[PDB]
RNA sequence: CGAGAGGUACUUUUCUUUUCUUUCUUCUUCGG
């Protein structure tokens, strides 16, 4: 954006293009493209971290 | 059928351009092959003669 | 004991290099015999620069004694193989366990060697 | 399940955790793992001024 | 008679699963055994050693068959 | 057994020549003729390679040859290829300046049988 | 390989026979003793892994990682055969102790009588000796004219252990040297 | 169709020796060497993309 | 007991020597 002035936009950031759970990844442009497809849809899914801040009022399944 | 099988599961189900097919309908449409109607293509492969060669590029004047 | 003593002087170098931490087949062409050599030399622990010369003894035993399997300890490159190809300008084929060896010479000069037996490579640097 | 006294060990003691195999990596064309490793691990080292640091 | 002359693995995987049968309901073992429990090891020398009275009705497709012996036919 | 005998094919125009066309021919007679270079390329390709005169090197010499000397006849050139000139000259040539090697057949024997008697 | 999966999750289910009939003709018939032929290509079913590929490869380019005689009779305990003659007497002039080259403990798993030539690597063995290779692949991967169809070719009664053995001694082996991948092969430079 | 068809057999011939650098310049101990030559997992191809350059990507649909 | 959903599950599965050509401007051959 700094030597050319002859685009009269900009983006804020270049990572704001995918989701929230595809920008959150380190290095997702120097992955393979069927490798990161994996970790943003399945393999976040089935991550075991945080559950809930309040586990009395929750009676969930599992 | 099972040496077939085994080389219908590990192929490449993706084609490789527009005017080719993938390796796996290539062997799906050679084995059912019997359908005896279809798509009315009927392609056919003509060859060249012996004699023809007694000339100089003969082959492909003659193609 | 010793059926074949000379003084070979090197010419040649396959990788011809200081670190590259391979094998090294050098090409050495001898004195007063006319003979050719191929030899696959640890560069890296022997050092061999290009214009040395060194001597070259093959013994099929070592205790100078006798007693077919007090040794020589007058060279510093000792090592062992087997010789499995004389096809012929003789040339010989000795591995030793996975180096070869391709001593090339007269036929008069390589005559007493037979077929699948077990000898050694003497060695010195002068 | 391999115990701590047979993993290969670093010169400061440190044992690793998670062995993985290098057979991975070509396969699965995964480059970025290792520079996730490479800038973890310069993070958490320390220096022998820690502002200004590549995080 | 006059149709391989060798015996196949087929048949002598039938064989032998017959004989163990056999020997696991308690039946007179025709070889002599020397320390063994197993019925299959019993099986295995009574076949190395043709010491069996069977006998292999080798069906043909035609309709007829060709009734053979464990002693006349071979184990390699 | 022979080779063929028929040429190339001749070049008609559809108009008449108008004096300039046979100026470009003989101007263009100069470059691409390779007329002296293939009996020199068949005469040392015969001397060092066994089977003289019946190996593919020799054959291809051999049409192009009988193409390089219709050149006066018709319009269509040589064109001596590369990986064809031998870049080494037997012993019975006059060429002292290309690196030459000293020939093992009967040409070098009838080139030293001369000098045999010139002694 | 056979079973054409991975250790990936997934699962692989079994089945347990309980008459004696079904039994015998088991371990006779569909057991791996009996499955060393491939049906499809008439070669060898099974065959080397990745890690067991990549250490028989390392220990013969190499040439020039020397071991000694307690590295040797260390990795002899998984071999089924006995020890070669050492064939390096003295590799320097200070070397102090006989040293043994990365070919002779690949040729610890063959046989006595065993022969086998390789044109496209220069792969001689002869007299259960592996004299001879020179940059060269596919004479240990699955092919027509691999070892392990020739070991299968030779005796077909004794081939599950020395597979089993040179699994056992490549891993032995790359565990005494080390495979890695760092940044400095990414970077190729 | 055609053109494109006539193109990438004209681009993966001349890559041929795009893919011969990483002899060159990649060492004889690098992983991915030895893993490729070997032929237990992986070839110069996936090296190429790892270390030079991706090169043709074309899809098969229109 | 049937329907609807999401999930595990095909991973590279076939690229070939990595040594392939630029040191170029060089006698046409026979007989009058
Ligand atoms: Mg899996």
């Amino acid at each position: 954006l700094k030597e050319p002035k002859i685009y009269t936009h900009c983006e804020l950031d270049l990572s704001f293009l995918l989701g929230v759970s595809c920008a959150v990844v380190p290095f997702a442009n120097h992955d393979h493209g069927r490798r990161v497809l994996y970790q943003s849809q399945k393999h976040c899914q089935q991550a075991i971290g945080f559950s809930s801040t309040n586990p009395n009022i929750r009676c969930d399944t599992l | 059928a099972c040496a077939l099988s085994e080389a219908a599961y590990s192929a490449l189900d993706q084609p490789i351009s527009l005017l080719e097919t993938s390796p796996l309908l290539n062997l799906k449409n050679v084995l059912e092959c019997g359908s005896k109607k279809g798509q009315r293509e009927q392609t056919m492969s003509l060859y060249l003669s012996e004699y023809l060669s007694k000339k100089k590029h003969g082959f492909e004047y003659g193609s | 004991i010793i059926m074949f003593e000379d003084i070979f002087v090197v010419d040649k170098l396959d990788p011809d290099g200081k670190k590259f931490d391979k094998v090294t087949r050098v090409e050495a062409r001898s004195h007063n015999l006319e003979m050719f050599m191929h030899l696959d030399v640890n560069t890296e622990v022997y050092p061999l620069a290009v214009g040395d010369k060194f001597t070259l003894a093959m013994a099929p035993t070592l205790n100078l004694d006798g007693t077919p399997d007090t040794l020589a300890d007058k060279y510093e490159y000792i090592m062992h193989g087997k010789l499995y190809k004389i096809s012929e300008k003789a040339e010989l084929y000795v591995s030793f366990g996975g180096l070869l060896m391709l001593l090339q010479g007269d036929p008069a000069h390589i005559s007493h060697f037979e077929l699948d037996q077990r000898l050694f490579l003497l060695m010195r640097k002068l | 399940l391999e115990e701590q006294q047979n993993f290969p060990f670093t010169i400061q003691g440190i044992v690793p955790d998670i062995v993985i195999n290098p057979h991975a990596f070509p396969s699965r064309q995964t480059p970025g793992q290792l520079l996730e490793a490479a800038l973890s691990k310069g993070i958490a080292c320390p220096i022998q001024a820690y502002t200004k640091l590549t995080r | 008679r006059k149709t391989s002359k060798f015996m196949t693995k087929y048949e002598r995987a039938r064989i032998l699963g017959t004989r163990a049968l056999q020997i696991s309901m308690n039946a007179p073992v025709m070889v002599e055994l020397e320390g063994e429990t197993d019925p299959l090891e019993i099986a295995m020398k009574e076949l190395r050693q043709r010491k069996i009275p069977f006998t292999i009705r080798r069906y043909l497709p035609d309709g007829s068959f060709e009734e053979w012996g464990v002693d006349e036919l071979i184990v390699e | 057994p022979p080779m063929d005998y028929a040429g190339s094919r001749p070049r008609l125009m559809d108009h008449d020549v108008t004096l300039e066309e046979i100026h470009k021919f003989f101007v263009d007679y100069m470059i691409s003729d390779t007329l002296g270079v293939i009996s020199t390329a068949h005469l040392v390709h015969a001397d060092r390679d066994p089977e003289k005169a019946r190996s593919q090197k020799c054959l291809e010499l051999a049409n192009l040859h009988s193409r390089a000397v219709d050149f006066a006849k018709t319009g269509a050139p040589a064109e001596m290829p590369y990986a064809l000139k031998p870049r080494e000259f037997p012993d019975f040539l006059e060429r002292f300046e290309k690196p030459t090697y000293i020939s093992e057949s009967v040409f070098g024997k009838l080139y030293r049988a001369v000098k045999s008697s010139l002694a | 390989l056979p079973f054409r999966g991975d250790f990936d999750g997934d699962c692989l289910h079994g089945y347990v026979p309980q008459s004696i009939q079904a039994k015998v003709e088991l371990d006779e018939l569909v057991a791996l003793d009996k499955q060393l032929i491939n049906r499809q290509n008439g070669r060898n079913l099974l065959s080397l892994g990745q890690d067991s590929l990549t250490a028989a490869y390392l220990v013969n380019v190499e040439k020039n990682c020397y071991l000694n005689r307690a590295q040797m009779q260390q990795l002899q305990m998984y071999c089924p055969f006995q020890l070669p003659p050492p064939a390096i007497i003295k590799a320097s002039p200070s070397s102090t102790e006989p040293q043994w080259t990365g070919m002779q403990l690949f040729g610890m798993l063959f046989p006595p009588g065993f022969d086998y030539t390789y044109p496209l690597n220069n792969v001689v063995v002869s007299n259960g000796e592996l004299l001879s290779f020179s940059e060269g692949s596919a004479w240990l991967r699955d092919g027509e004219g691999n070892f392990i169809e020739r070991l299968l070719k030779h005796d077909k009664g004794k081939v599950l252990d020395i597979i089993y053995s040179a699994q056992e001694m490549l891993s032995q082996w790359l565990l005494m040297r080390g495979l890695s991948v760092s940044l400095a092969d990414l970077y190729l430079s | 169709a055609t053109l494109s068809e006539l193109a990438v057999s004209a681009f993966k011939d001349a890559y041929r020796d795009v893919q011969a650098l990483a002899y060159r310049y990649g060492d004889q101990s690098n992983s991915f060497l030895i893993m490729s030559k070997a032929g237990s997992k992986g070839n110069i191809g996936k090296l190429v993309q790892h270390s030079m350059c991706i090169g043709l990507q074309n899809s098969a649909v229109s």
